RNA sequence: UAAGAUAUCAGAGGAAAGUCCUCUGAUCAAACAUGCGCUUCCAAUAGUAGAAGGACGUUAAGCAUUUAUCAUUGAACUAGUUCAUUGAAGUCAUUGAUGCAAACUCCUUGGUCACACACGGCGCGGAAGGCGUG
């Protein structure tokens, strides 16, 4: 007999066709997909807790410790470590999700932009795409000067949240 | 479609001369008609000759093993 | 076959014959390129030598003529990457790279990214990034 | 067997090979079947003497593969739990 | 995963007096 | 190569030598064996200011 | 036991390395369970292209304990 | 160094840190994590080892130090008509006691999951 | 891919030959316990250490070596050599690759346990085996 224990179900017509309807199924996807999404923050999540090995302390270093003085430590409460574990995981989602592509945004009134950037029309990666609109013909006749009320401005650069307050606060000429 | 078994059948009864290229190692080619062959390629050859890789000599009837079979060839 | 069908080909004649006409136009060297891809449109390591030697001076004799688009020498090694010879799309980063005079943006990053996947060889990988940084 | 059943749970990720013949294929894997023989899709290849190129659709014969190196995320995918629990089947 | 990492900066206008002015010549 | 050759307009409209060359010279711009007369034709008015 | 899936690749132009050193291109016809194959048109490539290079025959049948690779150079 | 167990099959020894050797002299050095009925096998984090032919003289009989050739190749599978011998390098990093009750509490995990699972296809 | 099987041996018994089945011995195996003056290992604080393993780290363009296409046509030339043109293929590298050696930095591991500073065992563990009974 055959199963897949992705979904923990046996199949009920064994054929080989049965197993790659299954095997390309929306359901089965949808499970193997969420199977390996909750083993890759599970590595992350259980950090390594660490064992100690604690030395019996010197005569000398408790003497040279002890005249230094005791530093405040900080501990916040359940319901301030239960947001600000919120927030600092919902910050890495972000980091991985940001992807500057400025450079794309550049280049796209040049005369092979279409050739390069498309990326289902490139060569190296053009016929795997197709498979799995802004074609290859364009060329510089239309569209002969950019700046016809067509362009947008640079979007500015973007700045930190925290620390929003260290930018200076009066511009050095007035902008429109 | 034209599978092997039936494409080495249509050199038996169309009595073409075919070479056979052999494992590199040895260093000859045979080649004469290919009379008949079992479920494991190896074949029966009438009237071969052995060249070295034109002056190699007549074998006679000769049952080749399918284990130093690489090409048939017309 | 199908390169000597696109020499008898009336459209062949008049766009090679516009641009030796007008050189610096550009939009007639675009045209002498796009039309002259899509006649050879299964253009895999299959179609004849012909049409391929044919199909390189066509982009090493335009980019002679406008040595700064940056575009069409990424366009030209991925053309020459699909057809499988990677010797031959390095050096033409590199001819690129020279007419820039070593500091153009685009190239280096159109450059490296490919080129992780093509020196497989550590300390030399790293030294395309220190080499590109100082520029 | 585990080793061939791993191979199956790689489709559509990148690969590695080495054939016995020495040479290295290394990309996409759109196929395989139960003989360890593959189908690779867009690689780049490596010949025993160095030199690289790029091929966008090779099939090998299983018995010349020597390893296979596979995405390091599947080392916890569920061949590898040694005590399952599969529920009671269902009748034919 | 209320609030984001990042936002455009917002500024204040220097008043348009002579002196800064982007667009003066004289 | 064949039914092809090698023509650049900058060393012939300066009437300078080796203005064509059959093989993949550098430069040059691949226009069609027969159309080298059609090409020479369309300069001619040029060369006569060259000339003249 | 099972049949090697070429069923994508047949009548198109393939190369394909005999043992260790020796490629022969041709066109794919067909194909069995051992990946003992066959094909129309083929030709020895070597190191110099029109020269070392010369033709087989009309057809020819490959025995599948020297295949190593097989590439297909079409679409 | 390690003290393996006199009787002592390639079944046992999952999670031992192997020294896997092939037919060309290159060896294969991680954690085993499968095997087969023809003997290939999957090694969780292997680093291949070679003597490159200049070295080679060296070994050649006359403290000798030898430049090993290594490169990082995590999370192979093997293939068995290749494999010539295995040994044994290091120990697995949880102890005999530790790995008994890992199955006890996975065995116990396990079996939980079928009756809520059982439940939650029976009534629905 | 399929079929078959779930330790072997020997004896007594039930339905001259063999099979089927049952309790009695021997041997074999697994799991679990449990012992051995059994074997090996388990890191400074009376000090700023050290052991095993690494570094796909640095010094470092170290030092010492050896390497960078072939064919066709003309000129000069000694009796091979250079220059120019035409074709063929061409991993990247020469701050490389190959051999030799050192120093430094940094990473992962553990009983950093208890008693004692005392002229060839029989402290309390944990880890790894070997061997023996049940």
């Amino acid at each position: 007999r055959y199963y897949c224990e992705y979904c923990h179900s046996y199949l009920t017509h064994d054929t080989l066709s049965v197993r790659k309807s299954h095997l390309v199924g929306k359901n089965h996807l949808r499970i193997t997909a969420d199977y390996y999404r909750n083993k890759a923050r599970d590595i992350i999540n259980k950090h390594n807790h660490k064992r100690r090995h604690i030395g019996k302390r010197g005569r000398k270093e408790r003497e040279n410790s002890s005249q230094n003085e005791t530093l405040k430590v900080t501990c916040l409460s359940n319901k301030e470590k239960r947001h600000i574990m919120h927030v600092k995981k919902m910050n890495q989602k972000e980091l991985a999700q940001t992807s500057i592509d400025t450079l794309k945004l550049l280049y796209d009134g040049s005369p092979g932009y279409s050739k390069v950037f498309v990326d289902a029309n490139r060569f190296d990666i053009g016929d795997l795409v197709k498979a799995s609109s802004r074609s290859r013909d364009e060329t510089c006749e239309s569209n002969p000067f950019p700046r016809l009320n067509n362009p947008k401005k640079l979007e500015p650069p973007k700045i930190l949240s925290q620390w929003s307050n260290t930018i200076p606060k009066t511009s050095i000429f007035y902008s429109v | 479609m034209v599978p092997p078994i039936n494409c080495i059948f249509n050199f038996l009864q169309q009595q073409t001369p075919v070479t056979i290229w052999l494992f590199e190692q040895i260093g000859i080619r045979i080649k004469g008609k290919i009379v008949g062959f079992d479920e494991f390629m190896n074949v029966v050859i009438d009237e071969a000759v052995e060249i070295p890789v034109e002056k190699g000599t007549p074998l006679g009837k000769i049952l080749l093993k399918g284990d130093n079979i690489t090409l048939i060839t017309s | 076959d199908k390169y000597t069908a696109l020499i008898h080909d009336e459209n062949f004649s008049t766009l090679t014959l516009n641009v030796s006409r007008y050189p610096k136009s550009l939009a007639y060297w675009e045209k002498l390129l796009n039309y002259i891809v899509k006649a050879s449109a299964p253009i895999c390591k299959s179609t004849e030598p012909q049409l391929l030697k044919l199909i390189r001076c066509t982009y090493s004799s335009m980019l002679n003529e406008f040595p700064y688009l940056e575009n069409y020498y990424i366009d030209f090694a991925l053309l020459e990457y699909k057809l499988g010879n990677v010797s031959m799309s390095h050096k033409i980063f590199q001819r690129g790279l020279q007419a820039f005079n070593q500091r153009s943006l685009l190239l280096w990053t159109s450059y490296l990214k490919f080129c992780n996947n093509v020196i497989s060889h550590q300390k030399q990988l790293f030294k395309k990034y220190e080499t590109a940084e100082e520029y | 067997g585990i080793p061939v059943k791993l191979l199956n749970e790689a489709q559509g990720h990148i690969v590695s090979l080495e054939l016995t013949t020495g040479a290295t294929y290394r990309g996409k894997l759109v196929e395989s079947e139960d003989s360890m023989n593959v189908q690779l899709r867009d690689v780049i290849a490596t010949e025993p003497q160095g030199a690289v190129t790029h091929m966008d659709q090779i099939f090998v014969r299983g018995s010349q593969i020597k390893f296979i190196v596979v995405p390091d995320l599947l080392k916890n995918a569920p061949l590898f739990k040694k005590n399952s629990s599969r529920p009671m089947p269902p009748i034919r | 995963n209320h609030m984001s990492q990042f936002i455009y900066p917002v500024q204040q206008q220097p008043s348009l007096n002579h002196f800064t002015d982007p667009n003066n010549t004289t | 190569m064949r039914d092809i050759v090698f023509v650049s307009p900058q060393l012939y409209l300066s009437s300078q030598e080796g203005w064509k060359s059959d093989s993949a010279k550098s430069g040059f711009i691949p226009i069609l064996k027969n159309d080298l007369q059609r090409f020479q034709d369309s300069l001619k008015h040029i060369v006569d200011a060259r000339n003249s | 036991v099972s049949t090697p899936e070429l069923k994508k690749y047949m009548d198109k132009k393939i190369l394909l390395n005999i043992n260790g050193s020796r490629k022969v291109a041709g066109i794919l016809r067909g194909y069995d369970i051992f990946l003992n194959v066959v094909l129309d048109d083929a030709m020895e490539i070597n190191g110099e292209d029109p020269a070392n290079n010369h033709q087989l025959g009309l057809q020819t049948v490959i025995r599948g304990n020297s295949i190593i690779s097989l590439e297909a150079l079409d679409a | 160094k390690i003290q393996v167990a006199h009787s002592s099959r390639l079944a046992n020894l999952i999670d031992y840190k192997l020294r896997v050797l092939t037919q060309d002299g290159r060896v294969y050095i991680g954690q085993l994590m499968a095997f087969d009925k023809h003997m290939n096998l999957v090694l969780n984090e292997c680093i291949e080892e070679r003597v490159p032919k200049t070295q080679l003289d060296k070994l050649r009989p006359r403290t000798l130090n030898i430049k090993v050739e290594k490169r990082v190749l995590g999370l192979t599978i093997l293939r068995g008509e290749q494999i010539l011998s295995t040994v044994v390098e290091d120990k697995p990093l949880l102890s005999k006691k530790e790995r008994l009750v890992r199955d006890k509490k996975e065995k116990k995990q396990a079996q939980k999951q079928t009756k809520l699972r059982k439940e939650k296809e029976k009534k629905p």
